[PDB]
RNA sequence: AAUCGUACCGCAAACCAACACAGGUUAGUUAUUGUAAAGGCUGUAUAAAACCAGGAUAAAGGAACUCGGCAAAAUAGGUUAUGUUUUCG
RNA sequence: AUAACAACUUCUUAACUGUCUCUAUUCUGGAUUAGGCGAACUUUAAAUGCUUGUGCAGAUGCAGGCUAGCUAACAAGGGACGAAGAGAC
RNA sequence: GAUGUUGGAUCACCGCUUCCUGUAGCUGCAAACGGUUAUAAGGGUUAGACUGUUCGUCUGAUAAUGCGGUACGUGAUCUGAGUUCAAAGCGUCGUAAGACAGUUUGGUUUCUAUCUUUGUUAGCAUAAGUAUUACGGCGUUGUGUACAGUACGAAAGGAUUGUUGCACAAUUAACCAAUAGUUUAAAGAGCAACGUUAAUAAACCGGAAAACUUUUAACUGCACUGUGCAGUUGCAGGCAAAGCAAUGUUCAGCUAAAAAAA
């Protein structure tokens, strides 16, 4: 698993962002011709476990409604992260709540690229 | 060895709830201290072997936060006192094992195993224990091989005050 | 077990020099046969064999598609040749092969015995694989190592199963009990009825009950062989391998292969000669495209229109 | 993954508000996803096109349960939709309120692609 | 001013139920805001089967269960402009 | 006919849920392991296999075809026309 | 001096008089869809509304939704809606007590396994290991699509063939890197499926045993009611700055070691 990990770092270099932090995601599309896409949500859960670890991202459209997607950090399809901005919370519940509640997370509308 | 289950923590049952199960090994480990002898049945003293193993750590941390953690286990003052000012200072140099555990055969009524728990450095000692610093001789391979891994090994027990703090004191005054 | 033992009785003088004699005759061996190393021609009916190892565990990679593929990883530890079959002694041809180290004070002086006469290292297993010919087998103290496979082929494994105690119908063999409520009575996971009546009037054999369930052999088929390591004697292998960790699996090319599958590969036969230590590390291609039926229509879906 | 007998919201302007799944078609298992093609009974509509106690056929666009693709990850909506289709295969309305994920960049989706305002793609 | 009761048990292992019986048994008094003074009582040795009983949590669906929403769960509480029915309460 | 009332019978709506698709994990007690203590239903005699045929007409015990290590523990409940009450119809 | 009723739940063994998946003829068989006969019992034979029902009618899908025997299989495994005790109402009959063979509401379901049958496990009995062959168990499934708008046919319509290719479903076998659920003396633990991998076969699994080989003919044990693929620099205890059943380690317990000199 180190060794693995050692060639990762090697070739990407992510910040050291935590739940809470408004994040900017670069992908690439394998169903649509390996197409690229920023994508821009919160960071709601993030999970620490080596070559394994993976974070959530949450974003709310405007009528569509809320939308969720489980992204492993190590993937090769990620390409960049950039952290934007912060939004504060009292603890999980009210994370929680404020998830099922679609408010205040419409950073951008729809994806670029 | 210990055995290790799959509850929380790893720690046996002891054929009681979880809160009864609290209750009873804080009592016991508060006689440990103050006897340092005890015999009882053998679940209840590898429970009881472990257990006292990290209240000595908490004795030696010598800390306001591990003061508050022992201050809910132990029940009397006097037991509380000894733990953290007369044990503190015996294992300075020990480095785990301060409790040991021999097995004493079957009961009388319900052949039920029993066990003996004790310090394992002291006067009135069943055995005598090793030294908590082991000795290396000045012309083996040990002694080459541990400056190679771990130039900071302790050869002989160190002093209540270190060089530093005697130097520091001296200059002060 | 066995049954209780025959009665024998002294032979009549009259024949006992006789079957002696007969006896002894047939029970008379030549020379044991000294077999070599040496690279042979691949026939449409000839088989290799296979290696023990070790399970060690499960890991994940991404291919050059970018798909997650699961890994089953196993060592080989040290696979040696310790014995041989032949004809004439034993009416058919085989290899033996054994895995392992063990210390000379944990083992019978039986088992001891036969490693120490030899000069080789007491092994804790031992197998067997059949040969075709006399020409398949191998020398004694042959090594086989992670070279013997060819990255990108199908392999074999075998191995006993994770055990799991005393179990129930239900999980056992998937029953599906009875009703939560509605009046049920103490009979929640119960298998329910296990005959008829007077006729037929028994149980029949192998009807399933609960019981011990975890602790047999089986074998899975087909699973492909996506990298070797010959340095370290490392296999990575997609998909699930039966049994705990450090359970001993037997690896094999798989049955499933025709005879021009087996050529294209250009296995080692008998079997891989060299050194494997200056070999690389070497990952499967896949010419495919898992991403194909988003470009064509290639999926299934039953509903025709108009 | 949505059992048979499940209520689904419409997401087109074909009238229909309310349906619930009455049958599936070929052999999808126990439960039916995105991508797929069920038969519905209308149970609440407001308009001239559909009327309530009507069945039509439709395909599923979203659901709350994880949608695993190829590389590990995976998304979830917060509701389940679907929109009405006709027999010849084609949408009932012209405006689709909805988020077009990967799963309609298939050939066959070529109408709905085109009357879907959000697509992740 | 004589005479009879005064020990011990009394929601109970001592009374009524063949028992040291999860049942039955009258009146009088006491602490306590979200708590609770006095007094009283106390369990052979373990644990990482199936199965049974009494609890807890549960993805997506939500009566598709079944003779029957049996059992379980559920914002359950208070004040209302307006409307309906009354034997006018 | 009828307002109110109903641990009465019937149907429906809202919501809710392991009732169900389809179950999984876990806590407490029993079972299960060890020491001590110590019952009951039942019992013509027993060293008590399968199958077809036969027969007071559905065989562990009779006839043909088969069946060969020994005694138990834990678990299930087909048969012994299984146990209980001199069939109520 | 007692062989528990109808239907269902749960789990089954057998027959073929074959509903589907097969093989071979005939046809009032161009193709497609059919009709009929012979042969074939390996696998499969759907989810719901009404009704106590068997049955029956209907709805959406399906390759298709076959029949019968087994105490009209199955209550010392479950259910009690109907029927078949004591209460009560209505209609009809009887002067009445009452009757219905009509209808309606309500109404107690016991058993700790001795023998045989069956699933697992230990001890004992001829040392241990490898084991050809034999014997026993299991049963090699189904749909859509592409090769083709081609053969055939005026048009319309629309194929056969395959140790075929691809996707999916059921069944069976396991698996825990990832994903979902679950335990506060908590967790990158363990167990799990809603998750992952594999199979359409002379393949796979179980016990006895010839022969061969080895031995001074072998025989407890790590707290051992999870596993020991761990037996003395052995270890899932303790301790550390450590990924926490891993790495490092001077302590604890089981089991303490050495001729001097040349
Ligand atoms: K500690
Ligand atoms: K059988
Ligand atoms: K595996
Ligand atoms: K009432
Ligand atoms: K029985
Ligand atoms: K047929
Ligand atoms: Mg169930
Ligand atoms: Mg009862
Ligand atoms: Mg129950
Ligand atoms: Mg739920
Ligand atoms: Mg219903
Ligand atoms: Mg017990
Ligand atoms: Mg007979
Ligand atoms: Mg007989
Ligand atoms: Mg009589
Ligand atoms: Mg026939
Ligand atoms: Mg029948
Ligand atoms: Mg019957
Ligand atoms: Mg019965
Ligand atoms: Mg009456
Ligand atoms: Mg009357
Ligand atoms: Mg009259
Ligand atoms: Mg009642
Ligand atoms: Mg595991
Ligand atoms: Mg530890």
């Amino acid at each position: 698993e180190t060794e693995k990990e050692v060639e990762f770092q090697k070739q990407r270099n992510y910040p050291d962002f935590k739940v809470g932090d408004v994040l900017d995601v670069t992908m690439v599309a394998a169903e649509n011709e390996r197409k690229t896409y920023v994508h821009r949500g919160l960071c709601i859960q993030k999970r620490d476990r080596g070559y394994g670890s993976s974070f959530k991202l949450y974003c709310v459209f405007s009528d569509s409604g809320g939308f969720i997607q489980h992204l492993p950090l190590c993937m090769p399809d990620i390409l960049d992260i950039k952290i934007v901005g912060q939004v504060d919370y009292k603890d999980e519940e009210d994370l929680k709540e404020l998830v099922e509640s679609e408010s205040r997370e419409c950073k951008f509308l729809d994806k670029v690229l | 060895t210990v055995k290790r289950f799959l509850r929380p923590g790893g720690w046996n049952r002891l054929n009681r709830p979880v809160k009864e199960r609290l209750a009873l090994i804080k009592n016991m480990a508060t006689q440990l201290v103050e006897k340092e002898r005890i015999r009882t049945t053998l679940s209840k003293a590898k429970n009881l072997q472990r257990y006292g193993d990290k209240l000595i750590t908490l004795g030696k941390a010598g800390t306001r936060e591990s003061w508050l953690k022992a201050n809910d286990i132990v029940r009397t003052d006097r037991e509380l006192h000894k733990l953290f000012t007369t044990l503190a200072l015996r294992y300075k140099d020990r480095q785990g094992g301060y409790v040991r555990l021999i097995r004493a055969g079957f009961r009388r009524g319900d052949a039920a195993p029993v066990a003996i728990v004790e310090l394992v450095d002291r006067e009135g000692e069943l055995r005598q224990a090793r030294p908590a610093v082991t000795p290396v001789p000045k012309f083996s391979v040990m002694r080459w091989v541990k400056q190679q891994l771990d130039p900071k090994f302790i050869s002989e027990p160190a002093p209540l005050l270190p060089p530093l703090v005697r130097d520091y004191l001296k200059e002060q005054n | 077990g066995y049954r209780p033992a025959k009665p024998v009785y002294p032979l009549p003088d009259s024949i006992a020099s006789l079957v002696e004699d007969k006896i002894a005759e047939l029970k008379k061996f030549g020379p044991t046969p000294e077999p070599a190393l040496e690279p042979l021609p691949l026939t449409p009916d000839s088989v290799r064999v296979g290696c023990i190892t070790v399970k060690a565990g499960m890991t994940h990679e991404w291919d050059e598609h970018g798909v997650m593929i699961p890994l089953t990883v196993l060592w080989i530890d040290e696979c040696q040749v310790v014995g041989l079959k032949y004809f004439e002694k034993n009416g058919y041809y085989a290899v033996q092969l054994g895995a392992g180290c063990v210390k000379q004070h944990t083992v019978l002086p039986q088992i001891a015995g036969y490693y120490l006469k030899h000069d080789l290292p007491i092994k804790r297993e031992m197998k067997e694989y059949q040969v075709s010919s006399p020409e398949a087998l191998l020398p004694v103290g042959t090594h086989i190592t992670a070279a013997h496979f060819v990255v990108g082929q199908q392999v074999d494994v075998t191995g006993y199963t994770t055990d799991k105690g005393f179990q129930g119908v239900m999980k056992r063999w998937g029953f599906k009990g009875m009703p939560a409520s509605h009046g049920v009575s103490l009979s929640h996971r119960k298998p329910g009825a296990t005959g008829g009546r007077q006729d037929p009037g028994k149980i029949w054999k192998e009807k399933k009950l609960p019981g011990h369930m975890g602790d047999e052999k089986r074998t899975q088929l087909g699973l492909e062989l996506y990298k070797v390591d010959p340095k370290r004697n490392l296999l990575y292998v997609k998909g699930a391998v039966p049994g705990p960790r450090g359970a001993s699996i037997l690896v094999r090319d798989s049955n499933r292969m025709d005879y021009e599958e087996r050529v294209a590969l250009n296995l080692p036969y008998p079997t891989f000669i060299g050194s494997p230590d200056e070999l690389p590390v070497l990952v499967r291609k896949s010419d495919k495209d898992p991403y194909l039926m988003y470009k064509k229509e290639i999926d299934y879906f039953p509903i025709k229109w108009k | 993954m949505l059992p048979n007998y499940s209520f689904l919201k419409v997401v087109d302007n074909s009238g229909a508000k309310l349906v619930k799944i009455i049958g599936f078609y070929g052999h999808p298992g126990k439960a039916v996803g995105v991508g797929e093609v069920v038969k519905v009974a209308i149970k609440e509509a407001k308009g001239e096109k559909v009327s309530a106690g009507e069945m039509k056929k439709a395909v599923i666009v979203e659901q709350k349960f994880p949608v695993f693709r190829p590389n590990g990850s995976h998304f979830r909506h917060l509701r389940n939709s679907c929109v009405l289709l006709s027999e010849k295969g084609q949408p009932l309305g012209n405006k689709v309120r909805a988020l077009l994920t990967y799963e309609f960049i298939k050939p066959r989706w070529s109408k709905l692609r085109t009357i879907t305002t959000k697509k992740l793609f």
